[PDB]
């Protein structure tokens, strides 16, 4: 599947909605075809790989045991309740799969809030005992770089990989193990509506003339002030981001945000 | 004789989510099948007690392939429970973002999920690019030259020569495979367009973010309408329109001609993968409270009797658990739904999936593009009739050919082409409404302490419904019944095979170690297991 010239990436899917995989397909300059053909060797990825079944399992084993080394990118939280039963691939639990593979990686990137911090299936009451990769695999020494968001900006994944390939090391990480080059600012300090916030100019409802005129969404629940991400700067799909679409930030790059930031329309 | 014995495909790749397919084969043909979904998250359990306004944000994370669709279904569901009638412009904007979703979703499905079942990418290397360009220019108004295709060939050659086959590692076509039929030049055209589609889908998705903030996981819907005042501006409308026009050209000039060339080469696939019963909820309303106001209308068909389309009665849905990993055996209407996980391992107590088994008047129902297309056709939908007739005539087959794996795949293209054209109509109506001075996009509403609501979306995989019971102004019960649940859920307590299980009976398997024929039928339904199980 690999060896030589391009670095090998093993991409795993645990308890996930595949929005993180879709976000990588939106990669722009470089685009995903450049990424797969030129930059990297994508050696396992259930969403787009040709092989299925046994042939897919063999592709995975061949990539993880390669003498050339691999990078792991992990999407989704790891269900740990009832001995990992709530999530299996090839009749192996996701907990076991990640336990065996991720300590062999030269580096691990947890991609999306589910893989970094547990995510949507970890929200109360967490029936499947879902955990982020580093929480689940602490005992095994795994320290994944966390690229948070639901889904993250794919700019942040490609930038982290390129850094890593250049520098042979992780970039500076924050206390949640997220790269400070992308997560070092609140989305609020970057927001174009900040002058309205400063002036106490808040929209009181989505139908109001204040909302029409672009006033601040804090009274309508915006979690920009407590959320670290580069949304207003990079934007999404080269064109927009939640509060420029008139909707509050729901805090989706923060741990436990499903429970910490709810109700989403209150502050 | 041919292979006899079990085949297991786990993971089924090139789908969303975690699917295990088990079949028994006898003399080279499938005689029994089980659809086993192997991840549970439990979003319905997690929603209990929360603010109904929050539901769309959690349920959107049911699935990022069919992103937006669940936000739309939950917002339609809470809109309905609250009794708000959203403004005309919110209906247009929501409808336009959903139309864009179908085009992105179906283009990616055909090329990036389905086509490696039918295209041998490495055989493209032996192709004559001049011959291939002539074939490509004969099937499309778009002109393709030898140099165009050589560039693709050159790039693939450098890739394969490195020995790092990446996503093509251990492909079922490597080395050749008796069930792969395309000549080198057609494999090159398809492979070129696979690569092209990787960049085109960026634009198709961007169209959703113009109004909807971002893709994946849009963020512009609220109870009572939408939030995106910028979507009223000529600039955003122009940006959307340019992306839609380019996406539609790709559908019309690249996807449908490729679909037709591959279908013609695989005409034997009209003989496998048929199903009996069809359900569809309709989509693109003029009135949020009347399904029959939708551009595609709801309907129910049993045993392929399209002369007797039955009205859709939402009270006749029940979800079975007897063959699923939940407590007990009692089927439930989703306003009385139960999500009580209880795992027994594969086939323990005859249970083998985390999906429930929805049944309509007790019957297993295919939903998705083939249901939407055949029912609209049989309702006299002029646009659907015009392009499915042309597809049938181009392929030289009769309408019976549609009840198959090939016909399902063709129906996905037909619906894409029809929706791509209708998005223009919706855009024009939207523009006209703004021009009349209607700039309203959100309506006020009040939360009742007690209420029931339901929201209906016909998603790219079929009929989606979200069901809420509001108690003390909070979520008392929230149930998702999702298209892949209908199509890929397991057997019910009457032991009826689901559409995917039943469709697999009869499948030939040339090589049990590379069972591409099972994948061809399973992928034709476009499974989404995060959707089906939630
Ligand atoms: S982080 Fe969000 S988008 Fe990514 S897999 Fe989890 S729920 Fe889906
Ligand atoms: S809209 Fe949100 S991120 Fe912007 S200024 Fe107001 S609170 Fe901050
Ligand atoms: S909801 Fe998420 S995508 Fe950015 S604007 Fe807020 S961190
Ligand atoms: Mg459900």
């Amino acid at each position: 599947l690999m060896g030589p010239r391009r670095p090998s990436v093993v991409y795993l899917h645990n308890a996930e909605c595949t929005g993180c995989s879709e976000s990588v397909l939106r990669a722009f300059e470089p685009y995903i075809d450049t990424l797969i053909l030129d930059t990297l060797s994508l050696d396992y990825h259930e969403t787009i790989m040709a092989a299925a079944g046994d042939a897919a399992e063999a592709a995975l084993e061949q990539a993880v045991n390669s003498p050339h080394g691999f990078i792991a990118v992990v999407e989704g939280g790891i269900p740990t309740a009832a001995n990992g039963i709530y999530g299996k691939v090839a009749n192996h639990t996701m907990l076991d799969i990640c336990s065996r593979i991720l300590p062999k990686a030269q580096a691990v990137i947890a991609y999306g809030t589910c893989a970094t911090f547990g995510g949507v299936q970890a929200a109360k009451p967490n029936p499947t005992g879902a955990k982020g990769v580093n929480d689940a695999l602490k005992h095994l020494g795994v320290k994944a770089i966390n690229i948070a968001g639901c889904p993250p900006n794919p700019y942040n994944l490609v930038g982290t990989i390129v850094y890593y390939l250049k520098n042979k090391a992780a970039p500076e990480l924050d206390s949640l193990n997220r790269p400070t080059m992308f997560f070092g600012q609140t989305v609020h300090e970057q927001c174009p509506r900040l002058p309205h916030f400063d002036a106490g100019e808040f929209a009181p409802s989505f139908e109001s003339e204040e909302a029409r005129k672009g006033w601040c969404l804090y009274e309508l629940g915006c979690k920009g002030p407590v959320t670290m991400n580069n949304c207003p700067k990079i934007k999404f799909n080269q064109t927009n981001w939640p509060v420029d679409a008139g909707h509050p930030c729901i805090g989706c790059s923060e741990p436990d945000f499903w429970d910490a930031m709810t109700p989403f329309y209150q502050n | 004789s041919s292979y006899s014995g079990p085949i297991v495909v786990d993971p089924v790749t090139r789908i969303e989510g975690h699917l295990r397919i088990e079949v028994e084969v006898e003399n080279g043909k499938v005689k029994n099948a089980y659809s086993s979904s192997t991840l549970f998250r439990g979003l319905e359990i997690i929603l209990k007690g929360r603010d109904p306004r929050d539901a769309q944000h959690f349920t959107q994370r049911t699935c990022g392939v069919c992103t937006y669709t669940h936000a739309l279904a939950s917002t339609r569901c809470v809109d309905n429970a609250v009794g708000v009638h959203i403004p005309k412009n919110a209906t247009y904007i929501r409808n336009l973002v959903l139309g864009a979703q179908y085009l992105h979703d179906h283009i990616v499905h055909f090329y990036h999920l389905h086509a490696l079942d039918f295209v041998d990418v490495t055989a493209a290397l032996k192709a004559d690019p001049a011959k291939a360009a002539k074939v490509a220019s004969s099937i499309s108004p778009r002109k393709t030259t030898a140099a165009d295709l050589k560039a693709v060939q050159d790039k693939l050659k450098t890739f394969v020569e490195t020995g790092q086959l990446g996503p093509f590692t251990n492909a079922y076509f490597l080395g050749g495979h008796p069930a792969y039929y395309l000549d080198p030049e057609t494999n090159l055209i398809a492979t070129a367009h696979y690569l092209e589609a990787l960049r085109l889908q960026v634009k198709a998705a961007r169209a959703m973010a113009v109004f909807g903030a971002k893709n994946p996981h849009t963020q512009f819907t609220v109870v009572g309408g939408v939030t995106c005042y910028d979507a009223l501006t000529p600039q955003r409308i122009a940006e959307f329109e340019a992306l839609w026009k380019e996406t539609k050209a790709f559908v019309d000039e690249v996807y449908i001609p490729d679909l037709l060339v591959v279908a013609a080469a695989y005409k034997d696939w009209t003989q496998y993968g048929g199903t009996d019963n069809f359900i569809t909820f309709g989509e693109f309303p003029k009135d949020e409270y009347d399904l029959n106001s939708r551009f595609f209308k709801p309907g129910v068909v049993f045993k392929r009797d399209f002369k007797n389309i039955k009205p859709f009665d939402k009270m006749q849905i029940e979800e079975h658990v007897r063959h699923s990993w939940y407590e007990g055996a009692e089927a439930r209407h989703p306003w009385k739904g139960q999500t009580q996980p209880k795992y027994t391992d594969l086939h323990g107590d005859d249970r083998y999936s985390w999906m429930k088994a929805p049944r309509y008047m007790g019957e297993p129902m295919e939903t998705g593009p083939l249901a939407q297309v055949l029912i609209a056709y049989s309702q006299g939908h002029p646009k659907v009739k015009a392009v499915t007739d042309a597809v049938l005539a181009k392929l030289g087959v009769g309408p019976e050919a549609l009840f198959s794996t090939l016909g399902r795949t063709a129906a996905r293209g037909i619906e894409t082409a029809v929706i791509a054209e209708y998005v223009g109509v919706m855009l024009q109506e939207y523009k006209d409404n703004i021009a009349k001075g209607d700039n309203v996009i959100c309506a006020p509403w009040e939360m009742p302490k007690q209420a029931e609501g339901v929201g209906f979306v016909n998603a790219p995989r079929g009929g989606l419904s979200h069901w809420i019971r509001i108690e003390d102004g909070k979520i008392g019960n929230f149930q998702l019944v999702v298209p892949s649940t209908w199509t890929l859920g397991p057997r019910c307590d009457k032991n009826k095979l689901s559409p995917v299980e039943a469709s697999l009976i009869g499948t030939p398997v040339a090589d049990a170690k590379r069972p591409v024929e099972i994948l061809r039928t399973v992928h034709s339904f476009d499974p989404c297991i995060a959707c089906g199980v939630h």
